DNA sequence: TTCGTAATCATGG
DNA sequence: CCATGATTACGAATTGT
């Protein structure tokens, strides 16, 4: 009877119950319900003296209770700490029952369910059948959770189910309404526990006139009429609209384990419940294991944006992609095509050429291990092939090799030889396909919708979901469908409450807590120089356990509004307060009228923050000796999802020490942190600047005195290094913050850049810093271009790389998505960025001449422009959603869609996305200064035809391309000087 | 919501509202507090000149009825309101004043809920009534309260008008030689019954005359105030230093002044010309001498003496040597919490009278040099902030604070 | 005071001013939502679905809303019950009486009050289907709803779960208050202390109280 | 929760 | 007086057709 937990979920009925779903080694599925009970610690004086006796009380020990407040001290008599150490109870109340004087009253139930039963919710255990009763099929009940789980065993495989879906609709101007539009295609995608792999696609037939369907049942897609005949091993079938609904509502509704969508809470999942409901009355219905409770689909709304949720309660979880990456990590757009381009790339070979096709080969020797592999997979079902990030093709043969693939695409010739593959974009307008609807177009609809439900699932394997679930489940000790639900504050309280039982500490604030109320510029922005880059290992944990900032282990806060105070306290708290078993960290004062803050942390004993953060990256870096000591597939997917969650978890301690409503609140702890953080990092600036690599030896520009206290160690500004004697290089520092520093080496060549950076991250590590704080070689950066981290291009080289390696071609800040800016502003940027990257690594650049070189081309371009108006309108057209949804009296662009739709046969209604441009009379010379612009935007429809008498606005277009240009390039007075002879404004930087 | 506690908070509000005072700090932080928690919890939320009517400079018939008459004396005018403290008008501040008056006052304010706040008149540490201010309760009834308690209270008079009068100037001396009162009257507020407006009167009259000297006198413990005389020796009283500063008042030059039937006042310089108040309040304290530096409202010593400080406020009796002063500090027991739970920078601040806000930013801006716990050397390092004359003279000054700073650290360390 | 044309049912809107500068709005999302509604009887008759159009917004100070209107009998105008049988009508008069301190009492009618307005979150429900209707209406009443915002001091709701989240639903921030479900169990309507914190608020707003009186009916 | 453009208003060189 | 500077308001950066 050994069983592995997969999900946890609760029933919110009259009665509420707590149901565990587990698979055993056959492949079989068990339901547990257990009873779940409100619980409350108070102390053993609070226990003697309730009047109706608690249900069950369990006693914990004797723990220590500590008030954290914070209270301010103009002096230096400070009072100590209060303690009270008493014996303490836990309670469980199956009602909610309000107690005066409990404690620990910011952890959840289920929490303390699974730390008092000694259970892990992913764990595999043996169970016992003494307490199990049967009720139903599959449903048992269990009243004493503690000895039915006492046996654990080691993890065993077991199969899983999926579901993935895709839906199209049909629409012709405006995004689709349920009331309107019908559906036009449904494609699934379905994984059984025995295994095997099914793919089919339903395709409607009112759009299919008897001839069509005839011709497609010829042809060898299949017919059905009612529910009972659908077979899943047919690829595609025809359908009228209620059976596929109903179809769509019977798959709905299996005890699947993962049901994964990409938006489809919003769009897809509502847009067939709503449906279904307007052509018949069925709905969709979920039960309880029990079979008790019956619930409908009704998709609600959290507030994080807004982020949608299903209120299914037979165990299943709904999952959408959407959400978990938007909130996982940072990208520029998050549209399903931009992840597929960032996810599933390669590079390949071209075999063959000619004519408008060419043949790509790709193998594990072009790119890396695995690569080949994925694009392949990915391969059996793609379309479309987007090549070079710049041109869409289209597949017409594809022939998955034993270790590899080859295709063949649409695509004009090349002058290259090795070139880059990827999956995006797709050049297809739905719309006009369905104006003329005929049989060609529905399936090839169908290939495109099942194609997009398979991304999905490629998707979930990439991202690895279920191990990054189970490893989170285990670690913060929550159920598996709520670890990518809830904020940080939520994920900590677990780990927090093992650590506080551990060490036997409460700690409380017996107060309220009032609400008190930096950006890093780089000194240059072209470079042109090799840029060395490294990554702190976790500054902030690393210094909240060297400083012993805990809430706990604050000695005082000392403030003082005068110079004869604060020379007097500074006096004291150097007499009294001696290194190093305190320490002393100046803060910020958070009064006005201060004029000194210090806060005193004592290292006598470990505090309770320190201890949670050493524990975190101990485990993280158990997990990567055990990742990198291993062989098989499943191990490394395993252990890359613990030290994953690890660091998520070890990495949000900073933030909610700041947050007032976290469980972690420490103002004083937080201002020594930040403090401590800037005051190493400005040691380290003013160290690696300027320090020079002269015969055998290195010299730093300052002594390597310790920024906090004496030391014992040397202090020699020279070090011996091992590096070739020749070598005489100069290092500059430009940028650095919390988790990275920049450094500046004058050289080309990288591999010699490479070396001197790894020999001098062992040389700092070993010699310059102190105690548990070290740093990592990153990458190498050419051609860097950054305003600030958020903004910036260059090229990369990894660290273990040489000289003949592929560069990766970093770039993030700009969007390139924005369908509000211009279609000939984008060209300008690229050409003009490309321009820049090739002029940046000649190697005669200094400053002042690139600026000059850009603002001459940017001249003649103009001009030519201006003088020669080749450019086709399509290009300065821009777009806009329409919605009377406004405020104030007019906003003229009501105004103009109102005078169109009355001077023009054709009628805008109020979500058509419509085209504008700027266009005036031809006559009007180039002008300088600027006025209202809204009265020169007209609206441009399919017909219209620039007429002799009109031309557009070049000036606005130039001015914006400028403004954006002149953000970039170093240089001032040059750019403003230009800015003025040409559109006579200021420019706006920043 | 269901709990009529957030309802009785709003009526709160509602209350503070109506008798809403910027001047207090306290009650000005608190109502900003409430309204942001109204605001955040309901998401939105809808949220003494005016008290006086025009004067009256010209004889007028008044219309028949009964009226009392009080006199407005000529003095720094407060306003104290039950739930915020006392009120001086332009600025705002506040001022400490002894308990017992307090316990008074708050007995007076809460035996009627109808009484808004109470009118203080203050001149040269003297304090005495002028009006109340009720919507319900008269003043005369209360001023028998004000005097059950001991607190001095003023002349007013009920009179019972039938027929038409004319308030001509003979009218008012009439009025002025019934009431027979040796403070300075000012103007003379008088109010029907049953009308909640309260309205005064005050001739006006001005012309020209010539000083001979500015001068000043003393009034207490470092408390003093500037005089004026003129070539025919009558004495004309001044408002405070403010006053002064902001008539432009110019050494012997002849001067518009404001007369009553009694005596006469400076008024105001109300031209456009360009003077500047930096070298005006230079200008003033070369006049009078440089040993002079303006608590605010008022003028004070720069003397040395430097022990004969502690005993005068710590109200003990007389001291001459270190160990008697120890023996003597230490055989009282009363005084001693006062010793116990104030610092000590602020205690010699309020020992030698030294502004806050002056002496506070003095000490921010030049430094010291501290050997065994003690002050021993000192020097300035930005001297910009020495061109305020009041800056110079604390600094002249401060010779002797250091000293007596050092006495009391070492009288601090020999108690305890 | 003017009049529209509909396609379909009632085929003919009349409006007041006031519901003017929106109105427009409301015939474009009303043209995709009429041919559903119609297939089954719902109650009221179409005829009143618009008949709140009529109270002008200027001279309205407080509203109370309803998740769904009468599922039987239904007459158009909100909260009315001629007979005074329905349990939420009886509560509502039950609790005017006892706050106002009134024994003797035989209707309330809370359109005649000058400044409060009866108003209906859905216009339209069918007969013994409570809110089956909120997907066909719920784009009108969010337009409806933030223009009555707009003129209206002091919103006071009723039931705690349907209007769990009304502050995400308009956009405008507006003092709000949220009442209780009228005939919740346990007495809990009885405690209840809206009446007395609305005329704070609406005296706090610098605007007259409003006489509850007013809608008696004797 | 972000930023960037456009129209408006307001202030010291 | 007005170029210069600083506020205020607008609206997609959205995602699913």
């Amino acid at each position: 009877m050994d069983v592995r937990c997969i999900n946890w979920f609760e029933s919110h009925g009259e009665n509420r119950f707590l149901y565990l779903k587990s698979r055993c080694r056959n492949g079989e599925t068990v339901f547990i319900r257990f009873p779940h009970y409100f619980y409350y610690v108070v102390t053993d004086e609070i226990y003697q003296s309730l009047s109706p006796p608690p249900f069950n009380a369990r006693p914990m020990g004797k723990m220590r209770t500590i008030d954290i407040d914070e209270t301010i001290s103009y002096n230096l008599d400070i009072k100590d700490r209060k303690c009270s150490v008493a014996d303490m109870w836990l309670i469980e109340e199956p009602k909610k029952r309000s107690i005066q004087n409990a404690t620990m009253d910011e952890f959840f139930n289920i929490s303390w369910f699974y730390i008092s039963n000694g259970i892990s919710p992913d764990g595999c255990y043996s169970l016992d059948e003494q307490y199990l009763t049967k009720i139903n099929n599959g449903c048992y009940h269990c009243d004493d959770p503690r000895n039915c789980f006492a046996k654990e065993i080691p993890r065993f495989d077991i199969p899983r189910s999926y579901l993935f879906l895709a839906i199209a609709c049909h629409f012709d101007k405006k995004f689709p309404s349920v009331f309107i539009n019908p559906i036009s295609h449904t494609s699934y995608c379905y994984i059984d526990l025995s295994g095997k792999r099914l793919l089919f696609t339903l395709i409607n037939e009112e759009m299919l006139t008897e001839q069509e369907i005839q011709e497609a049942v010829d042809r060898g897609c299949l017919r059905i009429q009612s529910l009972m005949e659908m077979d899943y091993e047919r690829e595609l079938v025809l359908c009228s609209e209620i059976v596929l609904l109903r179809i769509a509502k019977q798959l709905l509704e299996l005890t699947f384990d993962y049901v994964v969508t990409f938006n489809g809470h919003n769009f897809d999942l509502r847009y067939i419940t709503n449906r279904l409901e307007l052509l018949t009355g069925e709905k969709i219905i979920f039960r309880s294991p029990d079979k008790k409770e019956a619930v409908h689909l009704c998709i609600y709304e959290r507030n994080q944006n807004t982020t949608f949720h299903v209120n299914n309660n037979n165990g299943t979880i709904f999952f959408d992609l959407y959400s978990f990456i938007q909130k996982s990590e940072k990208l520029d757009s998050y549209k399903l095509d931009s992840i597929s381009k960032n996810a599933f790339s390669c590079m390949g070979k071209v075999l063959n050429r000619g004519v408008r096709e060419m043949t790509f080969i790709g193998d594990d020797t072009t790119d890396a291990k695995g690569k080949a592999d994925t694009f392949a997979k990915v391969l059996t079902t793609g379309n479309y092939v987007t090549v070079d990030e710049d041109i869409i093709c289209k597949v017409i043969r594809k022939d998955i090799l034993e270790n590899g693939f080859k295709v063949v695409l649409s695509c004009p010739t090349l002058p290259n030889d090795i070139y880059k593959l990827s999956f995006g974009k797709d050049d297809i307008d739905l719309a006009q396909m369905y104006k003329d609807y005929n049989l060609n177009i529905a399936l090839d609809m169908a290939r495109y919708c099942i194609h997009d439900a398979c991304l999905c699932q490629y998707l979930w394997e990439y991202y690895g979901v279920e191990t990054k679930t189970d490893a989170g489940a285990a670690t913060y000790v929550l159920p598996q469908s709520m670890v990518f639900e809830y904020r940080a504050s939520t994920i900590i309280k677990g780990p927090l409450l093992k650590l506080l039982l551990e060490t036997k500490t409460i700690l409380v604030r017996s107060e309220t807590k009032q609400k008190f109320p930096k950006v890093f510029a780089p000194k240059q922005k072209m470079f042109s120089n090799n840029v060395l880059i490294f990554d702190y290992n976790s500054l902030y944990p690393n210094v909240c356990i060297f400083g012993n900032l805990s809430p706990e282990t604050l000695v005082g806060v000392v403030v003082s509004t005068n110079r004869l105070e604060e020379e007097i306290n500074n006096q004291l708290l150097l007499q009294k307060y001696p290194p190093p078993r305190y320490i002393t960290v100046h803060c910020e004062p958070r009064l006005p009228n201060l004029i000194s803050e210090i806060a005193i942390f004592d290292r006598s004993i470990e505090g309770t923050i320190p201890r949670l953060l050493r524990t975190f990256l101990a485990e993280r870096a158990r997990y990567k000796k055990m990742l990198k000591q291993a062989t098989s597939s499943t191990e490394k997917a395993i252990y890359d999802s613990m030290q994953y969650t690890y660091k998520i978890v070890a990495n949000s301690v900073y933030g909610l020490m700041g947050f007032r409503n976290s469980a972690l609140y420490s103002y004083a702890s937080a201002k020594s942190c930040t403090s401590i953080g800037r005051r190493m990092i400005l040691y380290l600036e003013s160290v690696l600047n300027g320090a020079e690599l002269s015969n055998g030896m290195l010299r730093f520009a300052n002594t390597l005195s310790n920024p906090f206290y004496m030391d014992d160690r040397d202090i020699n500004p020279i070090v011996k290094t091992s590096l070739p004697i020749d070598y005489r290089f100069r290092f500059r520092s430009v940028y650095g913050d919390t988790d990275s520093v920049f450094t500046e080496i004058d050289s080309q060549d990288v591999d010699k850049s490479i070396e001197i950076a790894k020999e001098l991250e062992r040389l700092i590590n070993s010699r310059v810093l102190f105690n548990n704080f070290k740093i990592e070689f990153e990458a190498v950066y050419k051609n860097l271009i950054m305003q600030s981290k958020k903004k910036y291009t260059t090229m990369k080289y990894s660290a273990s790389s040489n000289s003949k390696s592929v560069p990766e071609r970093i770039n993030k800040g700009t969007s390139e998505t924005r369908r509000d800016v211009s279609k000939f502003h984008k060209n300008m940027i690229k050409t003009y960025k490309t321009r820049l990257s090739e002029m940046l690594s000649e190697g005669r650049m200094n400053s002042n001449q690139v600026c000059i070189d850009i603002l001459r081309s940017l001249e003649t371009d103009l001009r030519s422009e201006f003088d020669s108006r080749s450019s086709p309108l399509e290009l300065f057209m821009l777009s806009r959603m329409h919605h009377s949804n406004y405020k104030s009296a007019d906003n003229p662009n009501m105004y103009l869609v109102t005078e169109y739709n009355k001077n023009n046969p054709e009628t805008i209604e109020l979500g058509e996305r419509y085209y504008f441009a700027y266009i005036c009379p031809a006559n009007v010379p180039w002008t300088k200064k600027l006025v209202n612009i809204k009265t020169y935007e007209t609206i441009i429809d399919r017909s219209f035809k620039l007429g002799s008498n009109q031309r557009i606005f070049y000036e606005v277009y130039f001015k914006r391309l400028t403004s954006e240009i002149v953000n970039l390039l170093d240089n001032k007075v040059l750019c403003i000087s230009f800015f003025q002879r040409m559109f006579g404004s200021r420019p706006t930087f920043y | 919501m269901t709990s009529s506690a957030d309802l009785t908070n709003l009526k709160e509000l509602l209350s503070l509202y109506k008798s809403l005072r910027f001047s207090d700090s306290v009650a000005i932080e608190k109502y900003n507090s409430l309204v942001e928690w109204g605001t955040s919890t309901y998401w939105k939320i809808g949220v003494i000149s005016d008290y006086y009517d025009e004067v009256k400079n010209k004889p007028f018939n008044i219309d028949p009825g009964y009226y009392i008459f009080l006199p407005v004396y000529f003095g720094s005018v407060f306003i104290y309101s039950k739930g915020k403290n006392m009120v001086e008008l332009g600025s705002g501040n506040s001022f400490q004043i002894p308990d017992e008056i307090r316990s008074a006052c708050n007995k007076v304010l809460d035996s009627d809920n109808g009484i808004d706040f109470l009118r203080f008149v203050l001149l040269n540490n003297r304090w005495i009534m002028e009006d109340a201010i009720s919507k319900y309760q008269s003043p005369v009834n209360i001023f028998k309260l004000a005097s059950e308690y001991g607190l001095n209270i003023p002349n007013y008079l009920e009179i019972e008008i039938e027929e038409d009068t004319l308030f001509d100037d003979e009218l008012y001396s009439i009025m002025e030689r019934s009431f027979d009162d040796t403070f300075p009257k000012i103007s003379i507020s008088y109010i029907k019954l049953g009308e909640l407006k309260r309205q005064v009167v005050d001739f006006f009259k001005f012309s020209f005359m010539y000083i001979e000297s500015i001068k000043v006198d003393r009034i207490g413990d470092n408390i003093f105030i500037p005089s004026v005389i003129t070539k025919s020796g009558k004495k004309i009283l001044v408002k405070d230093v403010d006053h002064l500063i902001r008539s432009k008042v110019r050494e012997h030059t002849f001067v518009k002044v404001k007369k009553k039937n009694t005596f006469s006042i400076l008024y105001d310089y109300d031209g456009n010309g360009t003077e500047t108040r930096g070298e005006v309040i230079k200008r003033i304290i070369d006049t009078i001498g440089r040993d002079y530096y303006v608590n605010g409202k008022y003028f004070s010593k720069v003397g040395i003496a430097g022990l004969k400080q502690l005993t005068n406020k710590l109200d003990i009796n007389e001291c001459a040597t270190v160990d008697e002063l120890v023996d003597e500090i230490n055989k009282s027991g009363t005084v001693k919490r006062k010793i116990k739970n104030q610092s000590v920078f602020d205690l010699s601040r309020e020992c030698l009278g030294y502004p806050e806000a002056d002496f506070i930013t003095l000490v921010n801006n030049m430094r010291f040099k501290i050997e065994n716990c003690k002050v021993v050397n000192f020097n300035i390092e930005n001297t910009n902030c020495l061109n305020n004359p009041s800056i110079e003279t604390i600094y002249g000054n401060f010779n002797q604070f250091v000293s007596i700073f050092n006495t009391v650290t070492d009288v601090k360390k020999r108690l305890f | 005071m003017n009049s529209v044309t509909i396609s379909h049912a009632p085929y003919t809107i009349t409006y007041h001013d006031d519901w003017e500068p929106v109105m427009s709005q409301l015939v474009e999302f009303y043209n995709e939502v009429a041919s559903w509604l119609l297939r089954d009887e719902t109650s009221p008759i179409p005829d009143k679905f618009f008949i709140q159009l009529k109270q002008p917004l200027r001279n309205k100070r407080v509203c109370v809303c309803g998740i769904d209107p009468y599922p039987k009998d239904g007459t158009g105008v909100p909260f009315e019950s001629p007979n005074f049988t329905k349990k939420s009508i009886k509560e509502i008069a039950s609790s005017i009486s006892r706050l106002t301190g009134v024994i003797d009492y035989k209707g309330y009618n809370l359109n005649i009050i000058d400044g409060v307005i009866p108003w209906n979150y859905y216009l339209s429900c069918k007969l013994g289907e409570t809110k089956s209707h909120a997907i066909y209406w719920d784009k009108i009443s969010k337009l409806l709803l933030q223009h009555i915002t707009k003129h209206v001091s002091v919103l006071y709701c009723l039931g705690k779960t349907d209007f769990s989240n009304i502050r995400a639903k308009l956009e405008s921030p507006v003092t709000t208050i949220v009442g209780y479900h009228p005939a919740a169990r346990d007495h809990q309507f009885e405690k209840d202390r809206s009446f007395e914190i609305i005329n704070v608020l609406l005296e706090l707003d610098n605007k007259t109280p409003i006489n509850w009186a007013q809608g008696f009916i004797y």
